[PDB]
C-alpha cells in the first residue's frame, strides 16, 4: 500500500481516480484479509481531505464492520453543527447495514436531543415515507385478477390466487380484492386459512403503528370461530407486516408462545417470531424455540427449524450449529428435518470461509435432507461472491449425486453465487437447462430466476422460453416463476417479450387442460410480475453497494415452496421499493417534480386492458434501469445533496 | 483500464477450468 | 449423449400410442377427403392430415 | 383432511418379500399384510411384511383369515418387535397398478379398523431392472365426491411429481382412490451387504481358463474375421450412394460387417489381455 499511499496524492487530482479504485477493489478483490487493508486505506484519504467526502465514507466503512468509527464520524458532523451531510448519510446507513451493526451504533449516540438520531436510524420515518410512497401511487388492475377469478376452482388455485393478489399489494394495505368478495374466500379451508390470513400480513407490511389492533379481529374472546388456523396465522401475519422490525412485538410474540395450545398455531408463532426478530441472536428467544422445537411434532418442526435460523442468522454460533445439526440426526419425523435444511444454512451467512468445517460435514452426510441443507449453506456461505471453489463443489453434486432434491437445490444455489455478475450467470446453466433429469431443469429455471431477477437479460429469457413448454408439469412451474422475477417492472425497456409473456400467462390460466400445479406458477407469476402495483422490485443488492440481507434470505425461503405452500410468503422481504424521495432539512417532504430525458412510452404503466420531459412529483417512482435518465430542475429552490443517480431517500438542499 | 483487463480475464480463465470439470464430470454420470 | 438418454427415455412412453391401420385408397374424394378400404374390415371415408 | 405428502417409506427388505411373493403366484393375486409403524401425521413407514396363505384356486383377494393373522402376529412379537398392521399388498401380474372392484371393497374393511391404512399394489412382471412399480394407493370417501369438494387439501408441490399412468387413470384413479408417493430407505450396512455381495467371486482371478481351449477359441473367432473382413470390402464400395436412408433401410435383412467385425475384435482383445496378464501375475505370486 505504500506505493498506493504515495499515489493517493499525485500530479492528477481525485476526480475519478480514487473513485474507480473503490469500484475496482470491490468487484475484484477476493480475500478479505487484503480487502480490509485496501478499504480502510481508502477511508484514510477521505478523512484528511480538505473537503472530505462523506456520502461514501460510511458506505466504504460498513464492509469493515467498525460500529464505533461511524458513530464518531457522525458526531463530528454534529459538533461541526451541520445536520445536512450528517442526516443523509444516516439514512443510507440504515438501509444497507446489518441490524447488529445498526444496533451497535445507537448505543453510542444514545449512551428532545436524543430523538433526532435514534429515529433516523430505525428508519420508522422511512417506512412511513415508504408506506406513504406506496399508497400515494397504486395502480393495480381489478380485471387482471378478475380474469383469474373465473379460472379459480376448488383446487389449489384458490390458495394460489390468494397468494397472487397479496404480492400486488405488498404494503399498499388495499384489502378490497379480498373484501368485495368473501363467500369465495370461504371456499378453501383447513390450510388456506393460514395462507389467506398470511396474505393479509404482506398487504399491510409497514403499518407498524396500527398493527396489534388490526390483528385484533382474530382474538379468542371476540369471535372464537370453529377453526384455530385463522387465529394462528395472525402470529404469522405480524411477521410479514413487521418484517425485519421487532419492537413491542417481541414481547407480544413471546407472550403468546409461552402459553402453548395444540401446535397448529405454534407454527405461526415460530415463523412470526423469527420474522419479527430476524438476525438478532437474543438468547431469550433462542431458548424458547428449542423447547418448542424439541416437542418433536412434524407440524411444529418446520416453524421451529426455520425460525431458529432466522433469529440467529449470520451467527456461526458453536452451540447453535451443534444443537441444530444434533437434532437433525435423531428425529424420526421428516418435516422437522426439512425445516432444519434452511435453519442451519441460514445461521452461516456471509462467511465464505467459516462454512468449510460445516460444509464438509453436511455435504458428506448420509441423510438426503442434510446433504441439500449443506448445499444451501454454500449457497449462503458465499452469497454474491462468485467463488470458484464453491461452484466447483456445487456443480459436481448437481450432476453426480443420487437424490433428486439435493440435486435440485444444488443448481438453485448457483444463482446466489453468481448474481453479482449477471451476464455470465446464464453461462453455467445453458447446458443444464435441458438435462435428462427433469429436477435438474427446475433448478436451472430457478437458478436464473433468483440470479438475474433484477435485470431483464436477453440471453436469460431466451433460455426460459423453450422450457416454458416442457412436458414435465412441475418443471413448467419453475420456468414461469423465473420470467416473473426477471421482467419485474419491465415495460418494453429490456426486450419486447414483456407483452407476450403476460398473454402467455392468461392462456395457461384460462385453459382447462393444464396441470393444476402447472398453472400454480402461472397464477403466482402474474402476481409477481406486478408486485405491489409496479412500485416494488426484487434486487439482492442495494444501490449503496451492499448485499441486501432480507432479500437474499427471503428469496431463498420463497424457493422452498415445494414442501410448504404457506412458507412461500417470504417474498415480501426481498421486495424493495424503486423510488426517489426528497425531504426537507429535518422531516418535511417538499412538493417538487423531476423530469425525465427519455420517451414517455418506456416509463409508461401497463394500463388496464412524443414528450421527452416526463413529469414526476417528489413522491415519484423511477425504475433503477431508467433512474439515470431523470432531470433535476436547477431553476427550483431545492437542490439534491445526494447525486441524482442512485435512488432512495435524498435530503434535498434548498437554495 | 488495463488492470481492469488483466484481472478481468484472470477470472475468465479460472472459470473455463470449472466448466471443464463439470462437463467432464457429467460425462462419467450421463454415460452411466 | 444427453439427447440419446432423453430419446430412449421417451420411447417407453412412445411405444404405447395405438398403432395405425393399413388400408388401400380406392378413389380420392372432394374436400380433401379420401375413401379407403382397410385390411379385413369395411370401407371408410376418412379425413387427411394436412402434412 | 389428508396431507397429500404421505410419502410411504417401505423398506430395503419389505420390497424383496413383496416381489418374491408376487412372482411366486404370478398367475393369481396373492395378498398379505404390511407390518409398519405410523410416525408422523404426514408419513407412514413399513418395516416388515408377511404373506397370507392362498385360499386355493381363483385369482382373487377375496378375504383375509382372522385366525392366521393373530397366530403369526402373536408369534413375531415374542422374537422380533411388536408391529401393527398398517396395510395390505396384493400383486397384479401384468395388468398394472390400480384397485379393482373387489380390491376396493376389501380395502374399506381395513380402513374401518384403522383410519390411515395404506393399500399397496406390486407388479412382478412389469418391473424389470431398475423400476419396481408399486404405486401404493388409498381410498377416497364417496361423500366428498357427492359433496364435490376435492380431497387431499394439497399444501405442497410434493405429491404432483409422478404423472398418473393412463392405464391406472382409466380405473378409479383420483375418482375412487388416490395414490400416495412411495420412496425407500437405504443404509450403507444394507447396501454394502447387498451391492458388494451379489456378483462376486473368491479366487477366480488367478485361473488361466483352460489354456488349451483358449487358443482354440481364438482360432474360431479369428477365422470368422477372414470371411467377415472379405464381406467388409464388398460393404464399402456399394455404400456412400444416394439416399443413405435407403442405404440405412437396406441393412435390415443382412448382417452388417461394420458392427459384426467390431464385436469380435472387442472380445478378442479383452480375452487375451486378461488371459495374458494373469500369466505374468501368477508367475510372481507363486514362487
Ligand atoms: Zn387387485
Amino acid at each position: 500500500l505504500d506505493v498506493f499511499e504515495k499515489t493517493i496524492l499525485e500530479s492528477n487530482d481525485v476526480p475519478g481516480m480514487l473513485a474507480y479504485s473503490l469500484k475496482l477493489c470491490m468487484s475484484l478483490m477476493q480475500n478479505k484479509q487484503f480487502r480490509n487493508k485496501v478499504l480502510r486505506v481508502l477511508v484514510k484519504i477521505y478523512m484528511n481531505l480538505e473537503k472530505p467526502d462523506f456520502i461514501n465514507v460510511c458506505q466504504c466503512l460498513i464492509f469493515l464492520d467498525d460500529p464505533q468509527a461511524v458513530s464518531d464520524i457522525l458526531e463530528k458532523l454534529v459538533k461541526e453543527d451541520n445536520l445536512l451531510m450528517a442526516y443523509q448519510i444516516c439514512f443510507d446507513l440504515y438501509e444497507s447495514a446489518s441490524q447488529q451493526f445498526l444496533s451497535s451504533v445507537i448505543q453510542n449516540l444514545r449512551t428532545d436531543q436524543t430523538l433526532k438520531m435514534i429515529k433516523i436510524l430505525s428508519g420508522e420515518m422511512a417506512i412511513e415515507l415508504h408506506l406513504q410512497f406506496l399508497i400515494r401511487n397504486n395502480n393495480t388492475d381489478l380485471m387482471i385478477l378478475k380474469n383469474t377469478k373465473d379460472a379459480v376452482r376448488n383446487s389449489v388455485c384458490h390458495t394460489a390466487t390468494v397468494i397472487a393478489n397479496s404480492f400486488m399489494h405488498c404494503g399498499t394495505t388495499s384489502d378490497q380484492f379480498l373484501r368485495d368478495n368473501l363467500e369465495w374466500l370461504a371456499r378453501a379451508t383447513n390450510w388456506a386459512k393460514f395462507t389467506a390470513t398470511a396474505s393479509l400480513g404482506v398487504i399491510h407490511k409497514g403499518h407498524e403503528k396500527e398493527a396489534l389492533q388490526l390483528m385484533a379481529t382474530y382474538l379468542p374472546k371476540d369471535t372464537s370461530p370453529g377453526s384455530a388456523y385463522q387465529e394462528g396465522g395472525g402470529l404469522y401475519a405480524l411477521g410479514l407486516i413487521h418484517a425485519n422490525h421487532g419492537g413491542d412485538i417481541i414481547d407480544y410474540l413471546l407472550n403468546q408462545l409461552k402459553n402453548a395450545s395444540n401446535d397448529i398455531v405454534r407454527h405461526g408463532g415460530s415463523l412470526g417470531l423469527g420474522l419479527a426478530a430476524m438476525g438478532t441472536a437474543r438468547q431469550d428467544v433462542y431458548d424458547l424455540l428449542k423447547t418448542n422445537l424439541y416437542q418433536d411434532d412434524a407440524v411444529t418442526g418446520e416453524a421451529a427449524g426455520l425460525a431458529l435460523g432466522l433469529v440467529m442468522l449470520g451467527s456461526k454460533n458453536a452451540q447453535a450449529i451443534e444443537d441444530m445439526v444434533g437434532y437433525a440426526q435423531e428425529t424420526q419425523h421428516e418435516k422437522i428435518l426439512r425445516g432444519l435444511a434452511v435453519g442451519i444454512a441460514l445461521v452461516m451467512y456471509g462467511r465464505m470461509e467459516e462454512a468449510d468445517a460445516l460444509i464438509e460435514s453436511l455435504c458428506r452426510d448420509k441423510d438426503p435432507i442434510l446433504r441439500r441443507s449443506g448445499m444451501y449453506t454454500v449457497a449462503m456461505a458465499y452469497c454474491g461472491s462468485g467463488n470458484n471453489k464453491a461452484i466447483r463443489r456445487l456443480l459436481h453434486v448437481a450432476v453426480s449425486d443420487v437424490n433428486d432434491d439435493v440435486r435440485r437445490a444444488a443448481v438453485e444455489s448457483l444463482g446466489f453465487i453468481l448474481f453479482r455478475t449477471p451476464e455470465q450467470c446464464p453461462s453455467v446453466v445453458s447446458l443444464l437447462s435441458e438435462s435428462y433429469n427433469p429436477h435438474v431443469r427446475y433448478g436451472a429455471a430457478m437458478a436464473l430466476g433468483i440470479c438475474c431477477a433484477g435485470t431483464g437479460n436477453k440471453e436469460a429469457i431466451n433460455l426460459l422460453e423453450p422450457m416454458t413448454n416442457d412436458p414435465v408439469n412441475y418443471v413448467r412451474q419453475g420456468a414461469l416463476i423465473a420470467s416473473a422475477l426477471i421482467m419485474i417492472q419491465q415495460t418494453e425497456i429490456t426486450c419486447p417479450k414483456v407483452n407476450q409473456f403476460r398473454q402467455l400467462y392468461s392462456k395457461v390460466i384460462n385453459d382447462k387442460h393444464d396441470d393444476v400445479m402447472a398453472k400454480f406458477g402461472a397464477i403466482l407469476a402474474q402476481g409477481i410480475l406486478d408486485a405491489g402495483g409496479h412500485n416494488v422490485t426484487i434486487s439482492l443488492q442495494s444501490r449503496t453497494g451492499h448485499t441486501h440481507m432480507p432479500s437474499v434470505v427471503g428469496v431463498l425461503v420463497f424457493t422452498q415452496f415445494w414442501f410448504w405452500f404457506p412458507l412461500s410468503h417470504f417474498l415480501s422481504l426481498a421486495y424493495t421499493p424503486t423510488c426517489v424521495i426528497g425531504l426537507n432539512k429535518d422531516l418535511k417532504m417538499p412538493k417538487v417534480q423531476y423530469k425525465s430525458n427519455c420517451k414517455p412510452s418506456t416509463f409508461a404503466y401497463p394500463a388496464p386492458l412524443e414528450p421527452n420531459f416526463q413529469l414526476l412529483d417528489n413522491p415519484a417512482r423511477v425504475m433503477p434501469a431508467q433512474l439515470k435518465v431523470l432531470t433535476m430542475p436547477e431553476t427550483c429552490r431545492y437542490q439534491p445533496f445526494k447525486p441524482l443517480s442512485i435512488g432512495g431517500i435524498i435530503i434535498l438542499k434548498d437554495t | 483500464d488495463l488492470y481492469s483487463r488483466y484481472k478481468k480475464l484472470q477470472q475468465e480463465l479460472e472459470f473455463l477450468e470449472v466448466q471443464e470439470e463439470y462437463i467432464k464430470d457429467e460425462q462419467k454420470n450421463l454415460k452411466k | 449423449l444427453n439427447a440419446k438418454v432423453r430419446l430412449l427415455r421417451e420411447e417407453l412412453q412412445l411405444l404405447q400410442e395405438q398403432g395405425s391401420y393399413v388400408g388401400e385408397v380406392v378413389r380420392a374424394m372432394d374436400k380433401k377427403k379420401v375413401l379407403v378400404k382397410v385390411h379385413p374390415e369395411g370401407k371408410f371415408v376418412v379425413d387427411v392430415d394436412k402434412n | 383432511a389428508v396431507d397429500t405428502a404421505e410419502q410411504v417409506y417401505i423398506s430395503s427388505l419389505a420390497l424383496l418379500k413383496m416381489l418374491k411373493h408376487g412372482r411366486a403366484g404370478v398367475p393369481m393375486e396373492v395378498m398379505g399384510l404390511m407390518l409398519g409403524e405410523f410416525v408422523d401425521d404426514y408419513t407412514v413407514r413399513v418395516i416388515d411384511v408377511f404373506a397370507m396363505p392362498q385360499s386355493g384356486t381363483g385369482v382373487s383377494v377375496e378375504a383375509v383369515d382372522p385366525v392366521f393373522q393373530a397366530k403369526m402376529l402373536d408369534m413375531l412379537k415374542q422374537t422380533g418387535r411388536p408391529e401393527m398392521v398398517v396395510g395390505w399388498y396384493h400383486s397384479h401380474p401384468g395388468f398394472g397398478c390400480w384397485l379393482s372392484g373387489v380390491d376396493i371393497n376389501t380395502q374399506q374393511s381395513f380402513e374401518a379398523l384403522s383410519e390411515r391404512a395404506v393399500a399397496v399394489v406390486v407388479d412382478p412382471i412389469q418391473s424389470v431392472k431398475g423400476k419396481v412399480v408399486i404405486d401404493a394407493f388409498r381410498l377416497i370417501n364417496a361423500n366428498m365426491m357427492v359433496l364435490g369438494h376435492e380431497p387431499r387439501q394439497t399444501t405442497s408441490n410434493l405429491g404432483h411429481l409422478n404423472k398418473p399412468s393412463i392405464q391406472a387413470l382409466i380405473h378409479g384413479l383420483n375418482r375412487h382412490y388416490y395414490s400416495i408417493t412411495i420412496n425407500y430407505r437405504k443404509n450403507e450396512l444394507e447396501q454394502k451387504m447387498l451391492l458388494n455381495l451379489h456378483k462376486k467371486s473368491w479366487m477366480e482371478g488367478l485361473t488361466l481358463q483352460d489354456y488349451s481351449e483358449h487358443c482354440k477359441h481364438n482360432e474360431s473367432v479369428v477365422k470368422e474375421m477372414l470371411e467377415l473382413a472379405k464381406n467388409y470390402n464388398k460393404a464399402v464400395e456399394e455404400e456412400d450412394k444416394m439416399t443413405p436412408e435407403q442405404l440405412a433401410i437396406k441393412n435390415v435383412g443382412k448382417q452388417d460387417p461394420k458392427r459384426h467385425l467390431e464385436e469380435h475384435v472387442d472380445v478378442l482383445m479383452t480375452s487375451n489381455i486378461v488371459q495374458c496378464l494373469a500369466a505374468m501375475l501368477d508367475t510372481v505370486v507363486f514362487k
